[PDB]
RNA sequence: GAAACCAAAGUCUUUGGGUUCCGGGGGGAGUAUGGUUGCAAAGCUGAAACUUAAAGGAAUUGACGGAAGGGCACCACCAGG
RNA sequence: UGUCCUACGCCGGCAGGCGCGGGUAACCCGUUGAACCCCAUUCGUGAUGGGGAUCGGGGAUUGCAAUUAUUCCCCAUGAACGAGGAAUUCCCAGUAAGUGCGGGUCAUAAGCUUGCGUUGAUUAAGUCCCUGCCCUUUGUACACCGCGUCGCU
């Protein structure tokens, strides 16, 4: 865990500034980017290092050091502690290959969870297809929740991290008995018809991503796949989910349906399917901006001044001059 | 309606995973309307089709 | 000739045909000040303190392409078990 | 495969003991007398007699020693398990898969590993979509514009 908590923020976001325009990020721009401290930063890498924050590369020529997957988690929950959200951490794991379940208690103790995307050409990728997974998920649950559907509520969100309501439960296939099947039963049709009645069909609408809080609620999550009413096989992904929840039912509960709904009804609720006249102090700041970019440029020409080369060359010499 | 064929030439291997083939059609209406179609499975010089619909031409130019 | 190139950028250590302007490592800086012209915009002349181990010019190979084409594999896919 | 592999008889529910023979091996095990499979009986869609764990008692081997069950045998208790998402492994014809057998450390200890026979298919004979890999041509030795307010000595 994070103990000093005074220059890794600074260090690790330029290294995140490094991510953004290319592969490995060499050590002169994050001093020059990160220019609260100086000289000591070599140092702070070093610390870096020893735990999986970062990672070098010298492979022949390239000589830097890149972010890893928990540097950026630990980035993630650093920003969300800033927020005011995660104080400590409930060690509940739901161990996805997709993405990782953490549970967050906050200053105020109450327990949230925590869905960090880990996605499974090298990492970089992964990381960057990681923060788009995590945006466009926290549109969808932001939408699903402001359309009332039974969902928890978003909360927050940090470039991998959602910070997400805590609901208790077990999914729908680890239950064996279920006391009331008829009436989970309709109110799944019924979030069937809600679902396509707002603009949207599941396409894989399966019961293990249905999770029975006490047996009574119905939770439901993992919206990076959802799709169009618009394109023309919406009804077949929409009749497949159908079937499957049939079959699911009349295969495990051995109970048998009595409402049969098959349903198109687009589109009756909202569209989803898309989602000195200047003041002295402004010259004062405007020259100050100036000056640091200068110093800047500076501190980047001369940080940018191969050392391997050089031992290279004088062992090379050292061994003529030994051998001749 | 529902439309009789026969394969003339078989022309090559077309789709994304080489699943689909693109042959050319002859018809057993008595005329000489020989449209290339795309199929789906194993098909060899001398097969003999059923047409859903004719009046869709496959995928030319 | 450093070369790309050049019948001139040749007749240059075998260095002198006449003559005008103009450069002296990169910045500061064509900046400040002074003078002068202009209605103005600005033009012409034009530093220093300080900072720096470099900045550049020609060519020579090609890691890496987010550049393009082909070929191969059920430790890739398609249709399947 | 074998000097621990076992043929035969007796005592045996039963693992196993007892008296006897062969085999340092195309000879004796061993026509290696296999198993699924087939042919008849019963069960009849339910946590059932399916599935067998976990426990309770006895018995017999192996070993100087089995108590933290070595192993097997005889009764009894019957759990989860109702065809399994995201994802993922292997596979082109005697092939996958089902089914048994043999070898490996070894006194008894084999859900591991490696080969062998038996029953024996669906699909495909195509592609660069995905995953990579291998070549050819081709250019190349982090620039600019979009991080801050206040506080005392």
């Amino acid at each position: 865990l994070r103990y000093m908590s005074r220059d890794d923020f600074r260090v690790l976001t330029a290294v995140e500034m490094g991510m953004k325009n290319h592969e490995i990020v060499p050590g002169s721009l994050i001093a020059s980017i990160a220019s609260l401290k100086h000289g000591g930063c070599n140092k702070v890498l070093r610390e870096l290092v020893k735990h999986k924050l970062i990672a070098w590369e010298r492979t022949k020529t390239v000589q830097g050091y890149r972010l890893t997957n928990a540097g950026y988690d630990y980035l993630a929950l650093k920003t969300l502690s800033s927020r005011q959200v995660v104080e400590s951490v409930g060690n509940q794991m739901g161990v996805g290959k997709e993405s990782d379940i953490y549970i967050v208690a906050n200053e105020e103790g109450q327990q949230f969870a925590l869905k960090l995307h880990r996605l499974g050409r090298h990492n970089v990728s992964w990381l960057y297809l990681s923060r788009l997974s995590a945006m466009k998920e926290f549109a969808y649950m932001k939408a699903l929740y402001e359309r009332k559907f039974p969902v928890p509520k978003p909360i927050d969100y940090n470039r991998h991290a959602v910070v997400m309501e805590l609901i208790n439960g077990y999914p729908l296939c680890q239950i064996h008995h279920v006391e009331d099947p008829a009436s989970v039963y309709d109110e799944a049709m019924e979030l069937i018809v809600k679902l396509a009645n707002h603009g949207l069909i599941h396409g894989d609408f399966n019961e293990f991503n249905l999770i029975l809080d006490e047996s009574d609620h119905i939770t439901m999550i993992d919206f990076p796949q959802m799709v169009s009413t618009s394109h023309p096989n919406a009804e077949w992904y929409f009749d497949r989910d159908v079937k499957c929840i049939k079959d699911f039912f009349m295969k495990r509960f051995s109970y048998e349906s009595e409402l049969f709904p098959t349903f198109k009804d687009i589109r009756r609720e909202d569209t989803l399917d898309v989602e000195s006249t200047i003041p002295p102090e402004l010259v004062k700041q405007k020259v100050k901006r100036q000056l640091t970019k200068q110093q800047k440029s500076a501190v980047r020409r001369r940080l940018q001044k191969a050392n391997i080369f050089t031992k290279q060359r004088r062992e090379n010499m050292q061994n003529i001059k030994s051998s001749l | 309606p529902i439309k009789l064929a026969r394969v003339t030439k078989v022309l090559g291997r077309t789709g994304s995973q080489g699943q689909c083939t693109q042959v050319r059609v002859e018809f057993m209406d008595d005329t000489s309307r020989s449209i290339i179609r795309n199929v789906k499975g194993p098909v060899r010089e001398g097969d003999v089709l059923t047409l859903l619909e004719s009046e869709r031409e496959a995928r030319r130019l």
